[PDB]
């Protein structure tokens, strides 16, 4: 079950927090 | 049928001292006719074209035996009621089995459907079938694209129709994304187009580009053929920015647009916490992020409008816990706004915008868990904020409950 | 002839049953709607035979008001000659 | 009762019913069973073994029940493969006899064909100049007609019903794709124009008189444009409608129904003009003939009878079914009429004498769907048991099967070349098949060895939106068009 | 749902009349099973005015019914139709209302407009349009 | 239910698979409609013989009474038979070549001038 198939999208394993620009500068 | 059953009806008649091949004789005979009846009900079942056996089958079943389709009661001169059926009763076992007279009369009418019409499409053209929404679905060689040209003449047309030079030219875009079905295998194009888009778009923060790309984003989550959590990593982030960073041009005007768009991204955000969930991860993971951002000390006001915005389309639950501790540090950052003279700068439009949403979050969370009592001076006991004018909210909330 | 005069009064008189009900279940018997005051008619036809049995059923709620039960449409509709039936399930 | 067939398992629980005599005495079916005689058509290699085994006194009465209910028709032959005896039993009165498919049937069109009938065989009606004049204009569409094969498949344009909360029970396309009629549950039949043209009535008696007599136009000036809709309902069947019929002139749309009637509709006034009352009973279906003077309608009452639109009373009772006539479909030629019904046979009917010249037996349910080769020499036969049976009229051997589709066959039709047959069930698919390939080869012994050509006959399945395919129709520059009622 | 609303908007529709006719001179709170029952005999009886005064017309080589027809109708089933001019001229006569329309909008969808390819000549301009 | 629950297997046992929530009730109610008329019946007749118990004789006498009126059936084989050989011996009759719109006698189509009430 730890070996589904969702775990292991980068959504759920991954730093997308950063992407988030806040004042592009 | 079982012969218990029948002994219970006869002595529940008047019949009395039934002997057991007496009452065997009942239920070959009614076991027969039900047997009769239901092969009957079933040639009208084949010739209905339903493979159904509705209800109605059983009234012309019996109304073919020369049998009344009367049922619950009989009527020995038949002069009143016929061979026409009466359409039995509504009937679900846990019924009321009383009700009034004047509930029935004040409910409202379901409503009537539409006629039926006639439109015509296309199953084959030449052999193959449409995608149409009436239809259910050594040198190493020069490689193709994966995309046809007209696949992608569909890609490039609608990418710079939604990029909204014109608005007929972008709703409909918006309407093919929202119900393309062969839009898949065509998905991560789309999606490195709108990540890739609003981090150069926030470069110079341009808010139509953004409200654009947000309205694509909503267009491509009610699409119900093509499957988006495996893109659901770049969700958060493109959302996000156009809702909670800093805006490069205009702050105080542009707001208005600039909180429509928002208002779309909270709706995103909510769909990012409703679909697409599984174990601590998605959730979550934007939750810690808002509340770390309101934690956050002198964060640009604007930041800080978005991070309320997004804490607080969360849902029932979300907002009253996280709302509840922070009774005082919204009012002690609404009060410097207004003590330092500064007004040229974005800090106050931002106080005002914020000061309001939370008030108003806070009226349905105060109507939603107590009762409508001491609506005077009682919030003066969480600084006063809103108040009377809360209170007054509450009860605009209240008369709507009551037209509902 | 009292029934002609009658039926020339009919233009105004919305019955108690609409002319959309009436006419609904007098097109699923090839009925169709050329006059509407013909409607009206059949609609009080209607109600004046549904009106008679509750009124019948009240005397014989008097003897045993206040709630029509199936003991009393039973005595109601025995003198009419039709045998109602209890669910019984 | 457990070791029978397992197609006989509708037909056990009607007896596990019966077990009194008065039960029995009012089935009307079964009492038609007890003095009828099954046929059961045997080898003369495997009733030596019998007659061996019942003529001989140690037995002696199981041989006397075979000889008062049972019939036995011998026939010489290589004995059949379990695969091919599979393929042509299934009925009550099962395998008819090879003396029965021996009566010389006249197969071929009209006008040379010896298999020919002549023009008055059938007192068939004049061919009028508003007649001649629509042949005209059918050739002309003739001219855009593609040849199908199976290379250029066809494309097909489905008309679906989409709301129709009452249920649509009959469809007719007209032979020049321009109306669509709608038999429907609550007791309506509906006339749709699909060209863009209106559908008129013609003026009243009043606007006729003051108008003029062959003005070279009054074909145009008596249609009045105060009615002008895409939509007529025609009222007065008390009950659904599960026949629709157009008839080849364009006017004249027939209609039966669960009340026992069929009706006769005018589509100059769009109002009935004649209700037809023979049977008592649900009529299943009727059809006009392809020259539109004679209609035949077959009911509940396990006859069909042939009617002429003249006479209040029939010309022709096809009574030699033993259950419900479900489907009636004329020849090209209109001297036969083959009857499908729901004792699992397929019968065709001379119009003169009433006499049943062919019995095709070997489906396993009861049949929903006939159509006729445009050649006139085959006859496809659909049924619950999703298979489609070929059928050849002059020999009479069902040449073919086709076992591609899994629910109830409810429309065959063939090309207006005869190149494809299309298919459409309840499984919500429209099914090609080669009907070239399917006849290439086309006696002594009353069967061909059929192969299992149906992988090889299917061009396409075209699987529909939740939408069964009631009817199929080909245009004449060879489009397929169906109708479905989605659910 | 639209499929069972097209038989409960007119049996929900009588359901209101005989809640109407019960209450006039009447009742209040009827039994549920007593509700669903004289509307049952509600739907039976338009029914049945609906059949027989078709098929009194229609002996008469008739298609639409006239007053005689109902008139002789109503006889056949025991109404003594001269009580009714004085049933319709209560001051307790009430109106139950029509129920309401699914289309609402009627016309809310902007569509989608795309255009390509034409016809094969087996193919006339009537029908629908070769798709994108 | 006990007795609804039986009625879903008499169903199932003549192949029915899919039927209406509704088809169920309203085979119950035709079922006690009918024991509650052969049993009616069966003391009458009890009555009629003159003994207390209503005995098997009884039920026997109300079921064929009964059955001998509601349940009917379609005509019999030899009586259809014998009716399509009285019918089918006619000869088929010739057509008038321009008669007009073929119909039957104007008795027995339904082409009348159809009138209406006057409205006034």
């Amino acid at each position: 079950d730890l070996l589904a198939d969702e775990n292991f999208l980068m959504v759920t394993q991954l730093h997308w927090e950063d992407d988030i620009i806040w004042d592009g500068e | 049928l079982p012969s218990e059953s029948m002994k219970v009806v006869a002595e529940s008649m008047g019949i009395a001292q039934i002997q057991e091949e007496t009452c065997q004789l009942l239920t070959d005979e009614v076991s027969y006719r039900i047997k009769e009846i239901a092969q009957d009900a079933l040639k009208f079942m084949h010739m209905g074209k339903r493979q159904k056996l509705t209800t109605s089958d059983i009234d012309y079943a019996l109304k073919l035996k020369n049998v009344e389709p009367l049922y619950g009661f009989h009527a020995q001169e038949f002069i009143p009621f016929r061979f026409a059926s009466g359409g039995g009763r509504e009937l679900y076992f846990y019924e009321e089995k009383e009700v009034d007279l004047s509930d029935i009369i004040n409910t409202p009418l379901p409503r009537v459907p539409l006629d039926v019409c006639l439109k015509a499409h296309w199953l084959s053209i030449e052999g193959c079938q449409p995608a149409i929404p009436e239809n259910p679905p050594r040198l190493k060689p020069r490689s193709i694209h994966e995309l046809s040209v007209e696949q992608q003449l569909y890609y490039k047309e609608i990418t710079e129709a939604c990029v909204g030079s014109c608005e007929a030219k972008r709703a409909e875009a918006l309407q093919s994304i929202a119900t393309d079905p062969g839009l898949y295998q065509m998905l991560p194009r789309f999606s490195t187009f709108i990540s890739e888009g609003v981090r150069v778009n926030v470069v110079q923060n341009n808010l139509a580009l953004l409200i654009y790309l947000m309205r694509m984003v909503k267009a491509l989550m009610d699409n119900p053929t093509l499957y988006l959590e495996k893109y659901v990593h770049e969700l958060i982030p493109a959302v996000m920015t156009c809702i909670v960073s800093r805006q490069l041009c205009l702050r105080p005007d542009v707001d208005n647009h600039w909180a429509l768009r928002d208002f779309a991204a909270r709706l995103v955000a909510q769909i990012c916490k409703h679909f697409s969930t599984t174990t601590n991860n998605i959730q979550s993971r934007i939750t810690k992020t808002f509340t770390k951002s309101w934690v956050d000390e002198k964060t640009p006001w604007t930041t800080r409008y978005g991070s309320i915005a997004g804490l607080a389309e969360l849902g029932h639950d979300v907002i009253k816990t996280l709302i509840l501790p922070r009774l005082q540090q919204e009012g002690e950052r609404i009060r410097s706004v207004l003590d330092g003279p500064v007004l040229s700068n974005i800090d106050r439009i931002g106080a005002d915008h914020v000061q309001s949403l939370l008030l108003k979050h806070c009226a349905p969370v105060l109507a939603k868990l107590r009762p409508p009592p001491d609506n005077q001076d009682a919030y003066r006991a969480e600084f006063g904020s809103l108040g009377p004018l809360l209170c007054s909210q509450v009860v605009k909330a209240r008369a709507q409950a009551a037209l509902q | 002839t009292p029934l002609v005069d009658f039926l020339m009064q009919l233009e105004d008189y919305t019955p108690t049953i609409p002319d959309a009900v009436t006419g609904y279940y007098l097109n699923r018997a090839g009925f169709e709607a050329s006059d509407p005051r013909i409607i009206r008619l059949i609609s009080l036809a209607a109600q004046k035979f549904i009106s008679d049995i509750a009124n019948d059923a009240l005397q014989h709620c008097k003897m045993k008001k206040y709630t029509l039960t199936m003991e009393d449409l039973t005595p109601a509709l025995s003198e009419y000659g039709i045998n109602v039936k209890k669910p019984h399930y | 009762h457990g070791d029978q067939e397992c197609y006989y398992q509708d037909d056990l629980r009607v007896l596990s019913s019966l077990t009194k005599k008065e039960h029995m005495k009012g089935n009307e079916t079964m009492l038609d069973f007890r003095t009828s005689k099954f046929v059961l058509r045997i080898s003369r290699d495997s009733y030596q073994l019998l007659k061996r085994h019942l003529q001989e006194k140690q037995n002696n009465q199981i041989w006397n029940i075979v000889q008062e209910h049972l019939y036995i028709d011998i026939f010489d032959g290589m004995p059949r493969s379990k695969q091919q005896i599979d393929a042509m039993v299934g009925s009550l009165a099962g395998e008819a006899k090879r003396e029965a498919n021996k009566s010389k049937v006249f197969f071929g069109l009209l006008k040379q064909d010896p298999n020919a009938p002549p023009q008055n065989r059938i007192p068939l009606p004049e061919l009028k100049d508003s007649d001649k004049l629509d042949k005209i204009m059918n050739m002309k569409e003739t001219t855009k007609r593609v040849r199908l094969g199976p290379d250029c498949l066809p494309s097909i344009c489905f008309y679906t019903f989409l709301n129709a909360y009452q249920g649509l029970t009959a469809v007719d396309v007209t032979d020049d794709s321009s109306l669509i009629a709608g038999g429907f549950a609550d007791s309506t039949v509906r006339v749709w124009s699909v060209t863009p043209k209106k559908l008129r009535s013609v003026k009243q008696a009043s606007d006729l008189s003051l108008i003029d007599k062959e003005s070279d136009d009054v074909l145009e000036r008596i249609m009045d444009e105060k009615t002008a809709s895409e939509l007529k309902i025609l009222y007065g069947h008390s009950g659904p409608v599960y026949g629709a019929s157009f008839s080849p002139d364009r006017n004249y749309l027939l209609s039966s129904s669960e009340d026992g009637t069929v009706r006769l509709w005018s589509l100059q006034t769009f109002t009935c003009l004649v209700g037809y009352k023979g049977h008592n009973y649900p009529v299943w279906d009727t059809q006009f003939s392809p020259y539109g003077y004679y209609f035949v309608s077959g009911g509940h009452d396990r006859v069909a009878r042939l009617w002429a639109t003249d006479h209040y009373q029939p010309l022709r009772i096809f009574a030699g079914h033993l259950a419900d006539v479900n489907c009636t479909r004329f020849h090209p030629n209109s001297n036969y009429v083959a009857t499908g019904s729901a004792d699992r046979t397929v019968r065709l009917w001379d119009v003169l004498n009433g006499n049943c010249v062919r019995i095709f037996t070997g489906h396993k349910g009861p049949i929903h769907s006939l159509t006729f080769s445009p050649n006139g020499r085959f006859l496809a036969t659909g049924a619950t048991d999703g298979r489609v049976l070929l059928w050849d009229i002059g020999h009479g051997l069902m040449v073919g099967e086709l076992k591609g589709h899994t629910d109830t066959v409810c429309s065959l039709r063939f090309s207006r070349d005869g190149e494809i047959l299309a298919s459409g069930s309840m499984d919500n698919t429209v099914r090609l098949w080669d009907a070239i390939k399917a006849f290439e080869d086309l006696t002594a012994t009353g069967h061909i060895n059929l192969p299992e050509n149906s992988q090889e006959l299917l061009l396409g399945t075209y699987m529909t939106k939740s939408t069964p395919v009631v009817h199929l129709h080909f245009t004449r520059r060879n489009l397929v068009l169906a109708a479905g009622a989605y659910s | 749902n639209p499929a069972d609303n097209y038989h409960l908007a007119r049996r929900r529709t009588l359901q209101v009349v005989v809640s109407s006719l019960l209450t006039e001179a009447g009742f209040e709170s009827a039994e549920k099973a007593s509700v669903e029952t004289l509307t049952e005999m509600l739907q039976s009886y338009i029914s049945e005015i609906g059949r027989s005064a078709k098929s009194y017309c229609e002996h008469t080589a008739r298609t639409q019914p006239t007053l005689s027809d109902i008139v002789v109708t109503l006889v056949e089933m025991g109404f003594n139709v001269d009580t009714l001019p004085a049933y319709a001229k209560r001051s307790q006569r009430m109106v139950i209302t029509a129920p309401p329309v699914t289309n609402q909008p009627v016309t809310p969808k902007a569509l989608t407009a795309g255009q390509n390819r034409p016809h094969p000549p087996h193919i006339p301009s009537h029908f629908p349009e070769f798709p994108d | 239910p006990k007795d609804a629950q039986m009625m879903a297997q008499i169903l199932k046992d003549m192949g029915i698979t899919e039927y209406e929530p509704r088809v169920i009730n309203q085979m119950l109610e035709f079922a006690f409609r009918y024991v509650t008329t052969i049993l009616d019946d069966a003391k009458i007749y009890s009555s009629h013989a003159k003994k207390a118990t209503v005995d098997a004789d009884d039920v026997r006498l109300a079921i064929q009474c009964r059955a001998d009126q509601s349940f009917t059936s379609p005509p019999p084989r030899d009586f259809l038979l014998d009716i399509a050989r009285q019918r089918n011996q006619t000869p088929l009759p010739l057509i008038k070549p321009y008669s007009g719109p073929r119909l039957p006698p104007d008795r027995y189509c339904l082409t009348a001038p159809n009138y209406r009430l006057k409205s006034l």
